[PDB]
DNA sequence: CGCCGTGTCCCTCTCCCTATAGGTTAGACTTTAAGTCAATAC
DNA sequence: GTATTGACTTAAAGTCTAACCTATAGGATACTTACGAGAGGGACACGGCG
């Protein structure tokens, strides 16, 4: 909400996003950091016993 | 691939002049009711006095 | 059906050029004033917005 | 409601394993800007090139063919010249000179 | 005029010229600056005339202040070519240039697809003629009769009617109202349809397989002839050059290899692709 | 005489014609890559 | 059937010439100003206290 003012004052502040919420990870299309996306479950090594 | 236009005269961005609170106004301590008179060629300003 | 042909005519619409739009429409215009009796049916209105 | 960009997509497969050899040329503007253009090998090199900046640049190689640019199309002086004469304008210049003389010292 | 002559004469006398007398030097500097002053004054005087002539060309094509500025440019051109010895009011001569400049800038700067001025003039003439025929004749002008009045061919009239069409926006009505931008209901014929790509790759692999099942070097001559690896076909001269042979043998090889691929075992796994 | 709160209001966001000069293309001529046949040898 | 050469004809193209577009200029009597609410924030006025 209020895209213009947020965008312009973020541009002034040079505010760097860190891409760690559940929305900015949806906007850019990479895997979200919740559920099956976090590194605890996303990096499981599976070998036959 | 993007392009660009080389303007023959400098122009001001609208987001930093018109959107309240005006950012040019706060940076320069100028009132928007008067900043509009400047940037739309309605009133002079002094850029340097000796 | 022929009834829909008859009822598309004889229809009063409060929206259009020179009238209020749905976003400009308040709640108080959408009620049934007691002066509708015999001049405008309080039953038949579209169920949507 | 169909539509097209007035273009055509070719379903060709990339062949980076061999391309035609490409030479590289260095062009330079007047204000010290450098630009690299990978021109075709079996092709002519135009010394005067329109570069990425937008102004006309020349090759760093020394050729300088000097295409003999055109004179200004028409001046105010050309337009007055064709509708009057030199001595008429000299008379008017004398008139204004003696006018400001008679204004200044009386 | 005196100031322009004076600046010409200093420019002439500057080159290889004179150590000018101080009073003469200073005062035709004054003359040269005053020529520009008087010019400037004349343009300021007749800007309102420019506005008055441009006020009637609004409501179509361009904005208002754009037309004002083209009129101002025409005014600079008019004060550049104004002669006073003919003894005429300045407005009479200047109106000519103002109208010319305004109509030119309207012609070649008021369409998204730029139509050159001659075709703009013929389009405007056709529009005026069809308008007057609609007003007077009443009966809607048929294209061939418009050609007869136009003294051109009917197909030229049809091409003119096609050229005049101006572009709509992609952000207008969905079908009737502006609920959704129209650009959200236009397909893309220039796009990967995602069955063509996979079908095309499968065709590639199957054609390579059938070519491999053919004979040795002759299937490859077919491959070079239709350019399946180099991307360009090359001719019998080049195939002979790379192999050290003649051209009639190449054509015989082409015909022999071509005969077998018409036979069903090679064609049955290839026919469905065409 | 010199500065500070409260109030009101404005604004923004959300649900003609002519004349000259120059570039473009279309159209035909001669050359070349291309398709063709006839005899032949292994 | 598969390896050739020597003519023998044929469809597809670089270059010169002509017309048809294209950028450009010019064209004198005198004309001179169009045609709903609902909330938050900021700026301008007015009055109160030391």
């Amino acid at each position: 909400q209020e895209t213009t003012r947020v965008l312009t004052d973020a541009a002034i502040n040079c505010r760097s996003d860190k891409l760690n919420g559940l929305k900015e990870n949806v906007i850019i299309g990479k895997l979200i950091p919740a559920g099956t996306g976090i590194n605890r479950y996303r990096n499981i090594a599976v070998q036959p016993t | 691939r993007m392009g660009h236009i080389e303007l023959a005269a400098p122009v001001t961005h609208i987001w930093y002049f018109k959107g309240v609170p005006s950012r040019l106004g706060y940076l320069l301590d100028l009132a928007p009711k008067d900043l509009e008179k400047i940037i739309y060629f309605a009133a002079y300003v002094i850029t340097s006095v000796d | 059906n022929p009834l829909s042909g008859l009822t598309h005519k004889r229809r009063l619409s409060a929206l259009g050029p020179g009238g209020l739009s749905r976003e400009r429409a308040g709640l108080e215009v959408r009620d049934v004033h007691p002066s509708h009796y015999g001049r405008m049916c309080p039953i038949e209105t579209p169920e949507g917005p | 409601l169909r539509g097209s960009r007035l273009g055509a997509v070719s379903y060709e497969t990339d062949r980076n394993h061999d391309l035609a050899p490409r030479q590289i040329a260095r062009y330079r503007t007047d204000n010290g800007e450098e630009f690299e253009v990978p021109f075709a090998d079996d092709a002519e090199i135009p010394g005067t090139w329109l570069c990425r900046n937008g102004m006309e640049g020349t090759l760093i190689e020394g050729d300088l063919p000097e295409p003999k640019k055109v004179k200004p199309p028409r001046t105010h002086w050309d337009m007055l010249l064709e509708r009057r004469s030199i001595e008429e304008l000299e008379e008017l210049l004398k008139e204004r000179l003696e006018l400001i003389r008679s204004r200044r010292r009386g | 005029e005196a100031g322009l002559y004076a600046t010409q004469l200093m420019t002439e006398l500057s080159e290889r010229g004179e150590k000018l007398p101080a009073a003469q030097r200073r005062d035709m500097m004054w003359i040269c600056r005053d020529g520009d002053r008087a010019k400037n004054h004349l343009l300021e005087a007749n800007l309102r005339l420019v506005v008055s002539l441009a006020k009637r060309y609004t409501g179509r094509g361009m904005a208002f202040l754009d037309l004002i500025q083209e009129g101002n440019l025409g005014l600079i051109r008019a004060v550049e070519k104004f002669d006073y010895t003919k003894g005429y009011k300045f407005s009479t001569y200047a109106t000519w240039w103002i109208r010319q400049a305004i109509t030119r800038a309207m012609a070649d700067q008021a369409r998204t697809i730029r139509i050159p001025v001659h075709m703009v003039e013929v389009i405007n003439k056709l529009g005026r003629i069809q308008r007057e025929l609609l007003q007077d004749l009443g009966r809607e002008p048929t294209p061939e009769e418009l050609a007869k009045e136009m003294d051109i061919t009917p197909e030229k009239v049809l091409e003119i009617q096609q050229y005049a069409r101006e572009p709509i926006s992609l952000d207008q009505t969905i079908g009737d109202e502006g609920d959704s931008q129209l650009g959200d209901f236009i397909e893309d014929s220039e796009a990967v349809v995602a069955v063509d790509a996979v079908s095309f790759t499968l065709l590639q692999d199957q054609l390579q397989s059938v070519l491999d099942t053919l004979s040795e070097r002759e299937a490859g001559v077919v491959r070079l002839r239709f350019g399946l690896t180099d991307g360009q076909p090359r001719t019998l001269d080049e195939i002979g050059q790379v192999y050290g042979v003649t051209r009639e043998r190449i054509r015989q090889i082409e015909s022999k290899t071509m005969s077998k691929l018409r036979h069903p075992s090679r064609s049955q796994v290839l026919r469905d692709y065409l």
